[PDB]
C-alpha cells in the first residue's frame, strides 16, 4: 500500500526521468557517431558559444549511453525550457519580420534540396563546398560488406 | 560487364556523367544486395513451413 | 490451391458451382451430407453441386510485381517520413532566427 | 509499342528500369537520413540555444 505509494511517486519521478533527455535522443535521430559593442560582435561571439556549448551537450550525450551495438560487444530542465518558449516567442517574431508569411514549406524543402544538391564533399578539405569517387568507394565498400553478409 | 559494379575507367574517369552513370550502377546495386538480404533472412526467418 | 475447409492441398480437388470454394471430394461429401449445406457460405448445397476438376512466368511475374508494389510502397510511406523530417526540420529551420537574435536579446 | 529485341531488349529494358527503380530508391533515402541527420543536429542545435539562453540571464539577473 504505502509500499506502492513510494512506487507510485518513483514511478513518477521515472516518467518525468525518461522524459529528462534530449527530444533528439528521445525521437532517436542519428547523434554524430564520433564527438571527435555593437549589435553584430555580440550576435557572432555568442553564436559562437552555442557553437561550444552543443559541442559539450553531445559530448554529455557521448558519455551516457553510446550504443549497445555489436561492436561495442549544467542546468535542470524547466530552466531550459523557459528559454526554448522565449526562442518560439521570438521565432514567430523574425518569422512575420522576414515575411516568409504565406509561402509553403514543401517548397522550403524545394529550397533545401535544390541547394544541397549542388553541396558536394570535398574530403581533400574535409568540406561541403558549393570528391564524388570518394562517395562511390564507400558506397563500393558498403556493398562488399552487404554482398559477403547476404552469401553466408 | 555492368554487373561487376565498376565506375568508369581510363577514358571515362575525368568525365563526370559518367560518374551519374556510377551512380546509377552503384545505387542500384546497393539496394540490389540490400533487398536481397532482406529477402533472404525473411525466408530463413518465416521460409521452413512454406517450403 | 488449397481445400477451403482443411487449409491442406486436396488430393482430389472439387468444386461447387454456388460459391466456388474449393472442397476435398470425401471432405465436402461428408459436410453436406450432414449438413446439405456448405460450410463456408451457409446455402443449400447438394451432392451434384461438385464438379471433380513457383519458377514459371505467370507465378514469377506476380512475385516480380509483388516486390515492385512492395518497393514502391515502402518508399512511399519513405517519401511521407522524408517530407515529416523536412516539414519538422523546416520549421526548425524557421525557428534558428530565435536562438540568434534573443541571444541578441540577452 | 514494345520493343522488337523482344526477349533481348525487353529484358534489358525490363533490367535498365527494375534498376533506374532501384536507384530513385537510393537516392531518395539517402537525402532521407541526410534529412533525419540534419534534423538530429537541428534539435541538439535547439536544445543548445536553451543552454545558451539560460546561461544568458542567469548571467542577466545576477
Amino acid at each position: 500500500d504505502v509500499r506502492a505509494r513510494k512506487a507510485r511517486e518513483e514511478a513518477e519521478r521515472r516518467r518525468i526521468e525518461e522524459l529528462k533527455k534530449s527530444k533528439a535522443l528521445q525521437r532517436q535521430l542519428p547523434r554524430p557517431l564520433n564527438l571527435d559593442a555593437s549589435a553584430e560582435q555580440l550576435r557572432d561571439r555568442a553564436e559562437e558559444l552555442v557553437a561550444a556549448e552543443m559541442r559539450g551537450l553531445l559530448q554529455h550525450d557521448a558519455a551516457k549511453y553510446p550504443v549497445k551495438d555489436g561492436r561495442d560487444a549544467e542546468f535542470e530542465l524547466e530552466a531550459l525550457q523557459s528559454a526554448a518558449e522565449l526562442v518560439d516567442r521570438e521565432v514567430a517574431y523574425l518569422r512575420s519580420a522576414w515575411d516568409h508569411a504565406k509561402l509553403s514549406p514543401d517548397d522550403y524543402s524545394e529550397v533545401w534540396m535544390s541547394v544541397h544538391r549542388d553541396l558536394i564533399y570535398l574530403p581533400s578539405r574535409q568540406r561541403y563546398e558549393r570528391s564524388l569517387k570518394s562517395e562511390f568507394d564507400n558506397v563500393r565498400a558498403d556493398m562488399e560488406r552487404e554482398a559477403k553478409k547476404a552469401a553466408k | 560487364v555492368r554487373y561487376r559494379l565498376e565506375p568508369p575507367p581510363q577514358a571515362r574517369r575525368g568525365d563526370v556523367g559518367a560518374w551519374k552513370s556510377s551512380l546509377d550502377n552503384a545505387a542500384a546495386q546497393l539496394e540490389h544486395q540490400h533487398l536481397r538480404i532482406l529477402n533472404q533472412e525473411l525466408l530463413l526467418k518465416y521460409g521452413d513451413k512454406a517450403w | 490451391m488449397f481445400c477451403s475447409i482443411s487449409g491442406t492441398v486436396p488430393e482430389q480437388g472439387v468444386v461447387s458451382t454456388k460459391s466456388g470454394h474449393l472442397f476435398e471430394k470425401s471432405l465436402i461429401e461428408k459436410y453436406v451430407r450432414e449438413t446439405g449445406k456448405c460450410p463456408v457460405t451457409g446455402e443449400p448445397l447438394s451432392t451434384e453441386d461438385l464438379l471433380p476438376l513457383a519458377t514459371s512466368i505467370p507465378g514469377l511475374l506476380s512475385l516480380f510485381h509483388d516486390e515492385w508494389d512492395a518497393n514502391m510502397l515502402e518508399l512511399h510511406n519513405t517519401r511521407t517520413q522524408l517530407h515529416q523530417t523536412r516539414q519538422e526540420l523546416s520549421h526548425a529551420l524557421y525557428q534558428h532566427d530565435a536562438a540568434t537574435r534573443v541571444i541578441a536579446r540577452l
